[PDB]
């Protein structure tokens, strides 16, 4: 079965294993620690990013998660204020982070967010879809590895992400129903 | 435009505003505002600056609290004379440059813009931090990375300022500043001097502070210059509220900024001489900005005005620094670390000096929120000002 | 028609706010307030409204877990609808400090609310009933009082100009 | 403060100043300064030169040429007299104090030097009221655009004299408050019998944001004797209206701080503790 | 910081943990005799303006421990000569007071018992005993030419002022 | 009798046999062990190792074992070895949050209901040392919100959010054995539909077996309380409330219901077998600004001594964080109108 | 974006799926009225059209009604009928025009319906 490894430094994927088929991600970690950081700034909170990356790290691995649909993350966080939680920094000071939860982790899925150039989601679609023999048994063993994929919503995200991806470039039409494949 | 933005440095215990463009404010005026203590208009009865100091009829209390904004009802009024009685100015034709306190947070800059968008109309804000107009003001004497040191009448702030961004988690406060430097030059003159009217005990001290103290290199030696050649004995006049009153000022002189270096002269609590204060923060700072950090060691205040403050201090910092690379080697060759303290002739106002060098330049009304963003975005727009 | 409208709104307030923790059933991990993903038909309530008026009236949305509430607030004239609109627009704005507000109404009305089963948790649901009345009432008082705010000055300030010419 | 002030501030602390150090026989100090008053105007004090013993003080009036079409000159000039000099490029008219020639009393000229705007208004007053003194009839109507898009109109007439501003109000709700003060203001004589007239008319003249004002001023007010203060009233008009509006929002605020907060705290009465 | 005392030789002896160290003076004393111009009480003497603001000292030689003890006493001093009228009434106080039986380090009454070693026999006892009223005697006096201006009955001003400030927030009268 | 544990929600809550201790999770990722000394609770453990909140607590009273399922989508067997308790992993196989769980009867499985709108049975093979769980998915359509097993072990009742109460098969012939006829069904094969509500409002909140299981009810959120009688045909008596929702039920005799919820106190419901009705005899709670015991609404409800049939104590938690007992005989006293069956 | 502008939710298998009157009124006899209007409401039918122009039938009798005669009508009809007759209230509340009689309808049948009336407003999935 295929694995989806993000840790701290770089996001794989594998097959399995065979070098061939394999992918890597160039955003990870830090690397969303950092979009953190920025987002954390257009906030009003001035964190620099040398000083403070292991406390707003921390804040990413407390608060941080995967939106399921993006568009219906975005109107909760607009509309209303359940997103919004308090952390407090090693100098006694609380902040309130809402719609930076969210907004951060979702790099993982459009890298260009953060200035890089086709998003964990699609890149597995790929790496699979291109043995057939194989491609079934793949799709339905996708084992999750890594600190980064601890996200909250993370697997739901990918499974409706492959969906529209597998309804797009494989069919057109509905005839998912058949389209098995659990990412346990 | 053809009119010039308005820039209001809001201090503890001044407020300079003015005009865009000038070399020094058009007005510095005490914090404070007189009040009644509402039916009709009494909500318009009201005075500020001197004028809000001793209003027989008034009560006059002080908005800005430890540099943070403390009561909007109050710091709002301030503006709407601010703006109508001194800068004659129509809000809705000039785009406004306001500080803001270290560590302000972002919702109170989303109360400021609320006032200035919802009551006055103005076109354009930009909510700048202190510390980086103090640095780009020294730039008199060019970068935004370096230590400010900041010490007006409240209390004193040493802040490490990294390509225009403040490192908020490095901040140290100094529970010394001018208003203790004048409690203390009170109380030596209190027991030395006669005929000092107890109601006017710290009018005369504050005089004295700004008009003959100074910074000494050392104590003794002072003491002795004193006890040997008596000029150096000043001596001040003032008239009781009508008979005048004479008195000598002496020690006071240097011993006034001394607490600076001597905290725990006049602070039972504090101990920590500044010189060790910015080492320590600068410390604290990421490896690869201490250097830099400790190249551009920026003053900004009416508390660092004192004849000889940076000498003192660059000097002192300097022995606590050496010194600590001495026993590296000895423990064991680190390459010297060059510690300048900036002093220029724009000090004392030195934050409003910056905010109105950089409130004329161009790219001032690129980084401006303007009213129609303020609309269209809500007022979080105001709660990150892009630093240029 | 006030007391008779404020009581049929508060008993519609008592039989809505009866809320539970809820686990996402759409997604891994996540907890949200139904009433305003609907991701899930069957954890919705009927929405019903009680009106006073053609004009005053209230939208109460409930869930499982979260009521909605979109209250239509009294606005006899220009002056008070603008003191209104500048009065729902000031709170909403600190929604953060009031928890239970919704930073945006629900398109039709004047102000709306959020009430997820973690404020009944942590208050009295018997006392967020009082407040959403308490609420309804204070705004419209507090509006009357803006208004005559407004024309107490326009005549001090219309005759202050006058008398000295 | 409810009535705005006519003088202008610094022009008045930064002459003082001058004149001042000037007296005590000191080094002049290099002046350089910019700013501006109300309806767009830019003020600009210096040393003509670089002669520290010579202060000049310029007012630019975008709608200068029209003020000078009715009196301007000759009213600034019986005022100031030798104090005018040619214009600062860039300005309409320009104050020149020589430091080491001021008069016994510096107060009576630093205080008409701190008016060079109100004096720059004043004679298309001064010209009408007489008209009015003098019965002369028919007479055109001035027309001043003392803003980009709002616009002032004076006539003359048998009995009275009637000054028009079209003014605007970029924000919708301003409209609306305004329309408060002014409904006052067109009852005003139920106080005040031998005030002015005062009419309103909205959106119309006599733009949903444009409104239309009009006093009407009898021989009581533009008589050689009531003429200066009638006109310190009337000028300052357009910016004493959107300056009550402002602070009267000022004061739905502290209303809306004091109601939240209440508010918040019954909801924390909610809490179990 | 605070002014330390220089007179600290790899040759000096101490009673107990102060140091005890060579003064010019006449008074009768285990006081070592010297031969340079400048001895401990005057050393206390010329940092007794700055030292007396301060708060903190730290102790680095038992010489340091002869500096306070003079530095501690010159504020008895002052608290006497604030209020007499003449330089020659002072001279007649400062013997007096630098007689009076003042608390050495072990007694209740003596502050800082936590950085001065009691005298470890009834000798040593004597002999500081006597030294620390050498000290006070040598001190006092040499204070009067001093706090006196050429003008007699003059306690000056810019000595009378230290009267209320205590060196560490010690005093020999607490 | 009331006990306040805490102001924020107790969850849930299980006693040990003895009804010597009781096990509740405060709104936590955790679950607190209470012990009497005296008149005063102390605390004499704590189970730390869910990472979501514990949604449910049964301890199953002979093999002193308590099991916990979260919504970290776990279940967790623990088991006391001498001082402390040991949590052993429980994979359910589902992706959503659990959110009750209940061990049979006989101890040999425990039941679990989730978000992902499927129970999975568990029971532990002594061959491969370990605990596996089978589903029972059709025709349940949303999240299971309770659960009772049957004094057989075998059928389960099921509460849920698609607005139905049903009874399921839950056989397991690796563990147990053919169940002896029921008035429920003859055929009972694992996950067999034996029955299912009619109606389509409101989530079934709480599901109750009687001490023999012929009868099962239900509180709706419709605000309704149900009785079925396998004796009559699975005939179904309503009755509906005037007041908030039940949260929680449970037998107190053959004929009697004692239920509680958003209301926020106890109330009483008969059941007349020949009438085939329900009848409202309630309100045991008879005297913040409430005149409850509880401040907020009651969740859960159990039997502490008296079983089903003959209760005689019974216990109440809610998100008030109080725990209540009370003494079906104090009751009857403090109001001489009381009916009970 | 595009692959994502679809809601595969949506087609996810695990979803969730669900005169006499005037008679007796033209005759002052309202109470019977009352009850011939809460027959046979169109719980069940597609069409707004019919469930829309039942409620009117019903509305119309709740306001030729006659503020004391509320009660009596009110305390005429079992807990099943204050229950549809409370569903009814709540439909006339989307219609002003009457919002100040239903206010009083509304006072009643809480009196005698209870608020898990309402509950039971909330919670129908086949409704008025
Ligand atoms: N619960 C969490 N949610 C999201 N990210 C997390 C969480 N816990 C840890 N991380 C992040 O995952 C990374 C650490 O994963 P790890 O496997 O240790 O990577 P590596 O082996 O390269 O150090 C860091 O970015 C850490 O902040
Ligand atoms: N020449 C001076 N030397 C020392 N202190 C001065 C001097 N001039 C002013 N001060 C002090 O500066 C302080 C005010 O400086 P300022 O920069 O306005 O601080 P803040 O903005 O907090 O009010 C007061 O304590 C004032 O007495
Ligand atoms: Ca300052």
């Amino acid at each position: 079965g295929v694995v989806v490894d993000s840790g701290d430094g770089v996001t794989h994927i594998c097959p399995v294993s065979l070098p061939h088929l394999t992918r890597r991600l160039d955003i990870a970690g830090r690397d969303i620690t950092r979009y953190l950081i920025k987002l954390l700034l257009l906030r009003g909170y001035a964190f620099n990013h040398s000083a403070d990356f292991e406390t707003v790290r921390m804040i990413k691995e407390k608060l941080c998660y995967v939106g399921y649909n993006i568009e219906q993350e975005q109107k909760l966080a607009l509309e209303t204020t359940v997103l919004v939680e308090s952390y407090t920094l090693p100098d006694g000071r609380i902040i309130k982070v809402g719609g930076e939860r969210f907004e951060a982790p979702e790099a993982l899925f459009q890298p260009h967010l953060i200035n890089v150039e086709v998003g964990v989601a699609e890149l597995l679609f790929n790496t699979i879809q291109a043995d057939i023999d194989t491609r079934s048994e793949f799709y339905k063993h996708i084992v999750l590895s890594g600190g980064s994929t601890m996200y909250p919503g993370l697997p739901s995200r990918l499974e409706r992400e492959l969906k529209q991806l597998y309804l797009e470039r494989v069919l057109k039409g509905d005839v998912e129903k058949l389209s098995k494949f659990k990412i346990r | 435009g053809r009119l010039p933005a308005c820039v209001v440095d809001c201090g503890t215990g001044y407020t300079k505003l003015g005009y865009a463009g000038n070399t020094e404010p058009q007005f510095i005026i005490p914090s404070c505002i007189a009040i009644k203590e509402m039916k009709g208009v009494d909500d318009l009865d009201f005075f500020i600056g001197d004028e809000a100091i001793e209003k027989p009829t008034y009560a006059t209390k002080w908005p800005i609290r430890h540099g943070i904004v403390e009561d909007w009802d109050l710091m709002e009024r301030f503006m709407e004379q601010v703006i109508f009685k001194y800068l004659r100015a129509e809000p809705e034709d000039h785009y406004f440059l306001l500080t803001e306190p270290p560590l302000n947070t972002p919702e109170n800059r989303e109360y400021t813009a609320e006032i200035m968008f919802e009551s006055f109309n103005v076109p354009g804000l930009y909510i700048a931090v202190q510390a980086v107009l103090a640095l780009a003001a020294s730039w008199t004497s060019r970068t935004l990375t370096g230590t400010v040191i900041d010490s007006g009448d409240g209390v004193t702030h040493v802040i490490p300022v990294a390509e225009g961004y403040v490192i908020g988690s490095c901040i140290k406060h100094i529970p010394i500043a001018g208003r203790d430097i004048t409690y203390f030059i009170q109380q030596l003159l209190r027991d030395r001097e006669v005929g000092i009217p107890p109601e006017q005990s710290l009018e005369t001290a504050k005089a004295v502070k700004e008009r003959y103290s100074y910074v000494c290199p050392d104590l003794v030696k002072e003491f002795n210059k004193y006890d040997t050649d008596g000029k150096w004995i000043k001596q001040y006049t003032g008239i009781n509220a009508k008979k005048e009153f004479s008195i000598d000022v002496g020690y006071e002189r240097f011993l006034g900024p001394e607490i600076f270096f001597h905290p725990e002269f006049a602070n039972p609590d504090f101990t920590q001489p500044i010189s060790e204060v910015v080492d320590e923060v600068i410390q604290n700072c990421p490896i690869d900005v201490r250097r830099p950090l400790y190249k551009n060691i920026v003053l900004s205040g009416g508390s660092t005005m004192f004849r000889d403050f940076g000498r003192r201090l660059q000097r002192d910092l300097k022995r606590t620094v050496d010194a600590r690379l001495k026993l590296s080697e000895e423990l064991s060759k680190p390459k010297p670390i060059d510690v300048q303290v900036i002093t220029h002739h724009m000090q004392r106002y030195a934050v409003w000096f910056g905010g109105s060098m950089l409130a004329s330049t161009p790219e001032f009304y690129q980084v401006c929120h303007t009213k129609k963003d303020y609309e269209e975005i809500g007022p979080s727009i105001c709660r990150h000002n892009p630093v240029f | 028609t006030l007391r008779p409208y404020l009581s049929a709104v508060r008993a519609t307030l008592q039989a809505a706010l009866c809320l539970e923790n809820f686990s996402s059933q759409v997604v891994e991990r996540h907890n949200k307030p139904e009433v305003e993903v609907r991701s899930s038909k069957e954890l919705l309530l009927q929405p019903v409204t009680i009106s006073r008026n053609e004009k005053e009236k209230v939208l109460i949305e409930g869930s499982i877990n979260s009521v909605r509430v979109s209250i239509a607030v009294k606005q006899a004239d220009e002056i008070e609808k603008i003191l209104c609109h500048k009065f729902m627009r000031f709170m909403m704005m600190r929604a953060e400090n009031f928890f239970i507000l919704r930073r945006k109404p629900v398109e039709g009305y004047d102000i709306s609310f959020l009430i997820t089963n973690f404020h009944t948790e942590q208050m009295y649901k018997h006392k967020l009933v009082d407040f959403v009345i308490h609420f309804m009432e204070e705004i419209d008082k507090e509006i009357s009082e803006m208004k005559l705010s407004v024309n107490a000055r326009a005549r001090i300030v219309a005759e202050e100009f006058l008398k000295n010419f | 403060m409810i009535l705005l002030e006519v003088n202008n501030r610094i022009i008045e602390e930064t002459l003082a100043l001058k004149f001042e150090n000037a007296a005590a026989g000191n080094k002049p100090e290099a002046v350089e300064v910019t700013f501006a008053d109300f309806d767009g105007v830019l003020y600009h004090i210096s040393n003509p030169n670089g002669d520290k013993t010579k202060v000049m003080v310029s007012i630019s009036l975008k709608f200068y040429k029209e003020l000078q079409a009715h009196g301007a000159d000759e009213l600034l000039k019986r005022v100031y007299g030798s104090y005018l000099v040619n214009p600062e490029s860039g300005y309409n008219v320009s104050l020149l104090y020589d430091l080491e020639n001021l008069p016994a009393s510096k107060d009576s000229i630093v205080h008409q030097a701190g008016m060079l705007k109100r004096n720059c208004f004043a004679s298309v007053f001064e010209k009408y009221f007489q008209f009015q003194e003098e019965g002369k009839e028919g007479e055109n109507r001035a027309v001043i655009h003392y803003r980009d898009d709002e616009t002032m109109y004076v006539e003359s007439k048998k009995d009275r004299v009637t000054v028009v501003f079209s003014t605007v109000f970029k924000d919708d709700d301003d409209v609306v408050i305004g329309k408060v003060f002014m409904q006052e203001f067109k009852e005003g004589r139920r106080a005040s019998h031998t005030a002015p007239q005062v009419l309103f008319s909205h959106r119309e003249p006599p733009g949903d944001n444009i409104g239309y004002i009009t006093f009407v001023l009898f021989p009581r007010h533009t008589n050689a004797s009531a003429r200066d203060n009638t006109i310190n009233l009337i000028h300052t008009f357009r910016d004493y209206l959107h300056y009550h509006i402002k602070c009267s929002k000022a004061y739905i605020h502290t209303r809306m701080r004091a109601k939240t907060s209440d508010f918040l705290k019954v909801l924390n009465r909610a809490r179990p503790d | 910081p605070a002014y330390h005392s220089s007179l600290m030789d790899p040759d000096t002896k101490l009673i107990g943990n102060m140091a005890l160290l060579p003064i010019r003076s006449q008074f009768k004393g285990p006081a070592p005799r010297e031969t340079k111009d400048t001895d401990i009480v005057d050393e206390a003497i010329y940092y007794f303006k700055a030292n007396v603001f301060f708060k903190n000292y730290e102790i680095k030689n038992e010489a340091d421990r002869t500096l306070i003890y003079i530095t501690l006493y010159i504020s008895e001093c002052l608290k006497k000569l604030q209020k007499c009228n003449s330089k020659s009434q002072g001279e007649k106080e400062m013997y007096t007071l630098g007689i009076t039986n003042f608390p050495i380090p072990g007694e209740p009454g003596f502050p800082l018992n936590a950085i001065y070693a009691k005298p470890a026999n009834k000798q040593e006892d004597e002999v500081m005993r006597a030294y620390l009223q050498q000290l006070r005697q040598e001190t006092g006096l040499r204070l009067c030419e001093k706090v006196f201006d050429p003008q007699n009955d003059k306690p000056s001003k810019w000595w009378t002022c230290f009267v209320k400030r205590q060196f560490m927030n010690k005093s020999l009268s607490g | 009798a009331y006990h306040s544990f805490l102001v924020e929600p107790i969850s849930c809550h299980a006693w040990n046999k003895d009804r010597t201790q009781i096990a509740i999770c405060p709104n936590n990722h955790e679950v607190h062990i209470y012990e009497k000394s005296g008149n005063k609770w102390v605390q004499v453990h704590e189970l730390k190792e869910h990472n979501g909140q514990v949604t449910g607590v049964d301890w199953a009273p002979d093999s002193n074992r308590i099991v916990t399922c979260g919504t970290d989508r776990n279940a967790y067997v623990w088991t006391l070895k001498g001082r402390t308790w040991k949590p052993t992993l429980v994979i359910l196989r589902i992706n959503r949050a659990a959110r009750c769980v209940r061990w049979a009867p006989n101890e040999k499985k425990f039941a679990v209901g989730s978000g992902s709108r499927v129970i999975s049975i568990c029971y532990f093979e002594q061959e491969n040392d370990w605990w596996v769980c089978k589903h029972i998915k059709k025709p349940i359509r949303s999240t299971v919100l309770s659960l009772d097993w049957h004094p057989n072990s075998v059928l389960l009742a099921a509460g849920s959010c698609d607005f139905k109460c049903r009874i399921f098969s839950a056989y397991i012939k690796e563990v147990e054995e053919r169940p002896a006829p029921t008035p429920w069904g003859s055929k009972m094969p694992f996950g067999e539909l034996m029955f299912e509500s009619s109606s389509s409002c409101g989530w079934v909140h709480g599901v109750c077996f009687s001490a023999n299981g012929s009868r099962v009810a239900w509180v709706s959120h419709d605000s309704t309380v149900c009785l079925a009688d396998a004796d009559k045909k699975m005939a179904v008596a309503t009755l509906a409330s005037e007041t908030l929702p039940l949260l929680a039920v449970t037998f107190i005799t053959e004929s009697s219901l004692v239920a509680a919820g958003h209301d926020c106190f106890p109330v009483l419901f008969t059941y007349d077998s020949a009438a085939g009705k329900l009848s409202f005899g309630g309100r045991l709670d008879v005297p913040a600004g409430l005149d409850s015991l509880h401040k907020n609404s009651v969740s859960q409800i159990s039997v502490l001594s008296g079983g089903k049939a003959k209760c005689s104590q019974f216990c109440t938690t809610g998100m008030d964080g109080g725990m209540s007992i009370w003494d079906v005989r104090s009751l009857e006293s403090a109001l001489k109108d009381l009916k009970i069956v | 974006a595009r692959f994502r502008k679809v809601d595969v939710d949506e087609y996810d298998e695990n979803k969730f799926v669900d005169g006499e009157v005037d008679s007796c009124l033209r005759q002052g006899n309202m109470t019977a009225a009352l009850q011939a209007a809460l027959k046979n409401p169109p719980i069940n039918t597609k069409s707004q059209a019919v469930k829309d122009r039942a409620g009117s039938i019903v509305l119309k009798v709740l306001i030729s009604f006659k503020a004391n005669d509320i009660e009596k009508a009110v305390q005429s009809l079992d807990k099943n009928g204050v229950d549809l007759l409370m569903k009814y209230i709540y439909k006339g509340f989307e219609s002003p025009s009457s919002s100040a009689v239903l206010l009083q309808w509304h006072e009643k049948a809480l009196a005698a319906g209870g608020v898990g009336s309402i509950v039971r407003v909330l919670t129908a999935r086949k409704t008025v």
